[PDB]
């Protein structure tokens, strides 16, 4: 992981040329063949809408700010779908619901469903 | 008090088996082709143990459809539950005990060999809004958020149903009620304590750590 | 409400049998065993068509052309290389076969906990209160039909932990005190049925100076 | 080791936490009243009262 150069004693530290894996996002091909491609572990500085993230750079989705249920995950809370064109952002964990708690209010059910 | 803790999921390690077999070389990556799929199948194997890393999670934490929430008045008859719920002044919004678990329980050497880590999907923060939701749910609304809606109940009864549940009436718990609370809070402290002070308390989820961590270790140093 | 239950109960089942006829990933859990299975047998058997190292993958062909002297190492070298890839596949077949038998022992606790009975393991037995399940057949599983009730129709109430009547703090026994905003009753904890709170629904201990949240009321005494 | 531990624990999180149980020594040593799940690094923490 170094070395000492052989004509001026300067030590040099030596790291791999970036790598890692390649990963093609789609919806099927019975919707579309629009693709979207994550470089995993990799800089968007290094590869050549591109979004950079945690899993790695993602390129070919739209990065919105608008959360939704997990369709393609792409990992750290990154998922993509398809909805035309590919997107990209934060997974929704489910819609939020305070509870009207109170030390003397109950809720009771009223009526019951058979599923 | 008692705590009980298990493994849920494994680092997702992901090995490129020509990497690592043959870094960076045409004449041995060709002379790998003579033996097949075996490359393929290795790393379909470790993706399939990837993805089931992921569906672990999902399947301890996400079982709330919801994200629950507790009031901004926590009145819950005496029963004290700040070191268990998030304390959002700083930015991952953890609990008190949580930080205790998480500060308690290389990279390079191993990955330019082809050794990759691939992220969960669900983060620390979206663990911890699961485990909050799950927790201000069982707070505020018992168990009936675990069957459908859930509905508020004041803690106190919420309490009376499950002494009734262990074969004690209803009232041993109002009558005792202040002592109850009392003991309880004792209780979470005496938690709070023996993770601060006892580091071997999560050997449990060290020995998956440690026990990876050799895996790659070893197989790293085959290459030599 | 008994034909209300057995006319959601029907439409219910009728909605299994549309889902069904619909979706196609619905079975996803036995397709992937299949799956498996047919990518390992797939793997194996075209792995015969590897040299791993000999002139050729046809044992024929190097029989064919060569004497034993020298047939023999090239025989050695796809004996090998067929030989791992054999244990290769039987190891992962071990390791499958343990997964399936997980499962499976998880299919004989839902049979006998779940349909041989009635579950109070929450979440066991489907989601909701468990009342019944049905098995039915299929291709390498089974698949379980759970009948579960859940709480519909919302509504809010005031409730107490006790009533203080003469003094004396009054606990329900089976339901909770609740009130509409002038009366108050007692109702089952998971359907709302109110009833006048009598002394034979309630149940006397202690006095009013204890109870946290107890309110004044009326208990009657038929 | 590690799905069944998952599976031990989702069931866990459903029969202690969603739930009260009455399988001894299942949610805890005693009697269960209730438990609370804490998020730790690669598991779960119960809090079994
Ligand atoms: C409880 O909910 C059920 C539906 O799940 C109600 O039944 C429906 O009533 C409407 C009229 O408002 C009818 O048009 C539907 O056809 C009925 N459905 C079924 C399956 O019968 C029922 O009336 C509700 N009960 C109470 C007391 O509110
Ligand atoms: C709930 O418990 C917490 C401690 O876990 C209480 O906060 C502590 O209060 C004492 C004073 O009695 C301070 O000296 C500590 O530094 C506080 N600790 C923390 C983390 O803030 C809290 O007051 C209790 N809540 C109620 C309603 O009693
Ligand atoms: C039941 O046991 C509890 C302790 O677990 C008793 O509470 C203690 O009482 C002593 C006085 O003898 C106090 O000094 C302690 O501070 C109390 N502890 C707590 C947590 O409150 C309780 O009195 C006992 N009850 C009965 C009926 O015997
Ligand atoms: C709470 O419930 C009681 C009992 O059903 C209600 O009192 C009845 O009101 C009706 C009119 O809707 C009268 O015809 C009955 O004679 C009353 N019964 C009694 C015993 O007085 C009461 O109105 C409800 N309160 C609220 C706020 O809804
Ligand atoms: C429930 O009713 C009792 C009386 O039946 C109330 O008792 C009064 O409490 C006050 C406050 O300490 C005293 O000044 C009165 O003299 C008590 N009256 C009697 C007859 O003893 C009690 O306060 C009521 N509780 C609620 C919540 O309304
Ligand atoms: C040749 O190598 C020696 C190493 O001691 C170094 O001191 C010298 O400067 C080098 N000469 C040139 C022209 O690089
Ligand atoms: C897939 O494409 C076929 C046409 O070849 C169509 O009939 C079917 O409904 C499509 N399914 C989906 C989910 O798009
Ligand atoms: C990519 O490079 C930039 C510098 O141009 C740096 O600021 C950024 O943190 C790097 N991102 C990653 C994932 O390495
Ligand atoms: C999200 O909103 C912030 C402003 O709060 C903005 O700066 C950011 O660019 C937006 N991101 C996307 C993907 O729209
Ligand atoms: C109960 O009251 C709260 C307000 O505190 C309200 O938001 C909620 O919708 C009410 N629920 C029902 C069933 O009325
Ligand atoms: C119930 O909560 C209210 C605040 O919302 C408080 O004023 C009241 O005293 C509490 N009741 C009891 C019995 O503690």
């Amino acid at each position: 992981d170094a070395v000492r150069d052989p004509q001026t004693l300067e030590i040099l530290d030596i790291t791999p040329c970036s790598f890692g894996g390649v990963s093609v996002i789609t919806p099927g091909t019975n919707t579309s063949n629009q693709v979207a491609v994550l470089y995993q572990d990799v800089n968007c500085t290094e590869v050549p809408n591109v979004f950079q993230t945690r899993a790695g750079c993602l390129i070919g989705a739209e990065h919105v700010n608008n959360s939704y249920e997990c369709d393609i995950p792409i990992g750290a809370g990154i998922c993509a779908s398809y909805q035309q064109s590919i997107i990209a952002y934060t997974m929704s964990l489910g819609a939020e619901n305070s509870v009207a708690y109170s030390n003397n209010s109950i809720a009771i059910p009223t009526n019951f469903t058979i599923s | 008090v008692t705590t009980e803790i298990l493994p849920v999921s494994m680092t997702k390690t992901s090995v490129d088996c020509t990497m690592y077999i043959c870094g960076d070389s045409t004449e041995c990556s060709n002379l790998l082709l003579q033996y097949g799929s075996f490359c393929t199948q290795l790393n379909r194997a470790l993706t399939g143990i990837a993805v089931e890393q992921d569906k672990n999670t999902q399947e301890v934490f996400a079982q709330v459809k919801q994200i629950y929430k507790t009031p901004p008045i926590k009145d819950f008859g005496g029963f004290n539950f700040s070191q268990i719920l998030p304390d959002p002044s700083k930015p991952s919004k953890r609990s008190f005990i949580e930080d205790l678990l998480f500060n308690k329980v290389l990279i390079c050497a191993q990955k330019f060999n082809g050794l990759t880590v691939l992220p969960p999907l669900l983060t620390d923060e979206m663990i911890a809004q699961y485990t909050s939701a799950l927790l201000a749910g069982t707070i505020t609304s018992g168990w009936t958020f675990g069957a459908g809606a859930a509905l508020q109940i004041p803690f106190a009864m919420q309490m009376a149903y499950r002494f009734n549940g262990i074969g004690v009436t209803q009232n041993v718990l109002y009558e005792n009620q202040k002592l109850i609370a009392n003991q309880f809070n004792s209780a979470i402290g005496k938690i709070q304590d023996s993770l601060s002070s006892t580091a071997s308390a999560l050997g449990k989820l060290q020995d998956v750590v440690n026990q990876n961590a050799q895996a790659l270790n070893t197989l790293v140093k085959q290459l030599s | 409400n008994q034909k209300l239950i057995a006319n959601q109960f029907n439409s219910a089942i009728g909605k299994i049998q549309d889902s069904l006829s619909s979706t196609a990933s619905a079975l996803g859990k036995l397709q992937d065993v299949v799956n498996q299975n047919a990518q390992a047998l797939n793997t194996l058997v075209k792995q015969l068509s590897s040299n791993f190292g000999a002139i050729s993958s046809v044992l024929n062909d190097i029989l064919s052309r060569l004497d034993p002297p020298e047939a023999e190492v090239q025989i050695d070298r796809l004996i090998t290389g067929r030989l791992q890839s054999l244990q290769t596949y039987v190891t992962q077949q071990l390791i499958r076969a343990a997964e399936i038998r997980a499962s499976a022992n998880l299919a004989a606790t839902k049979m006998s906990e779940c349909v041989l009975g009635q579950s109070k393991r929450v979440d066991f037995c489907g989601k909701g209160y468990h009342l019944m399940s049905f098995p039915q057949s299929a291709p390498h599983g089974v698949v379980f039909l759970h009948v579960t009730y859940v709480p519909a129709q919302e509504k809010n109430f005031t409730t107490a932990p006790a009533i203080c009547h003469d003094g004396k703090a009054h606990f329900p026994r089976e339901g909770v005190f609740v009130s509409n905003g002038t009366h108050w009753f007692v109702t089952q904890r998971n359907f709302y049925e109110p009833q006048i709170i009598t002394t034979d629904n309630t149940f006397v201990s202690g006095n009013c100076d204890v109870v946290i949240g107890i309110v004044n009321n009326t208990v009657y005494d038929p």
